[PDB]
Order: C-alpha cells, then sequence, then structure tokens
C-alpha cells in the first residue's frame, strides 16, 4: 500500500561540476634540440663523429 | 602596344633560381610573422618554380581554430 510519505526520500548530489575526459590535451611538450639530447649517464648520446 | 613590364618572367638564364631566391626570402619573411601569435620551429622550405611548401612543429597538437587563424 502506498505511503505517500514513507516512500518520500531526499536525493544528494554535487552541484555544478564539469568532466573532462581526456587528460593530456592540456599539456604542450616540446624537446630539447636533439644534437645536444643526453641520457641517463649525464653524458651525451649521438657525439661521437 | 608596349606596355612598362619592369618585372621578371621566364625566357632568361637567370629566372628560375632567382625566383626560388626570391620565394625563399619571401616565406622567411612572412613565416617570422606567425611567430607574432604562435611558437614553431621551421623545420624545412622547398621552393621549386611555380610553387612553394613549408612544414612547421608545434608545442601541442593542431586543432581546426589554428589552421583557420594561421590561414587568415
Amino acid at each position: 500500500q502506498f505511503d505517500f510519505r514513507a516512500s518520500m526520500h531526499m536525493l544528494t548530489s554535487n552541484l555544478t561540476f564539469t568532466v573532462y575526459s581526456d587528460l593530456l590535451a592540456f599539456v604542450s611538450a616540446d624537446t630539447v634540440e636533439p644534437i645536444n639530447a643526453v641520457a641517463f649517464d649525464n653524458m651525451r648520446i649521438m657525439n661521437e663523429l | 602596344k608596349k606596355i612598362q613590364y619592369g618585372a621578371v618572367a621566364s625566357g632568361e638564364k637567370q629566372t628560375k633560381a632567382a625566383n626560388s631566391i626570391a620565394n625563399l626570402a619571401l616565406i622567411k619573411t612572412v613565416l617570422s610573422r606567425i611567430s607574432n601569435k604562435y611558437s614553431f620551429a621551421t623545420k624545412i622550405i622547398r621552393v621549386d618554380g611555380d610553387d612553394n611548401y613549408a612544414v612547421l612543429q608545434f608545442n601541442t597538437e593542431v586543432t581546426k581554430q589554428m589552421v583557420q587563424d594561421v590561414s587568415n
């Protein structure tokens, strides 16, 4: 039997958020000049001539 | 008829390379004006007579609006 009051509830939520799916599009990224590019050992790669 | 035309066309030993030079200078000069609104590194330019193309690389991925605004 339908009791109107007992069937009533209050539903919570967050107010007015915005969901961003992609996550790296906000990153702009650049490389050092590849002639002067260096490895883990603090010693240049592509240096022998 | 005789018309004043103090400019360049073909029919000369000089016209080809010199037009290539002038287009190179023109595009090098223009391409240093897009720099007022974008950051890019000119990777390659080619000029051959009746056409020319320049490639350029960005700090990020390309969008429609950058293409449109660059074109304008």
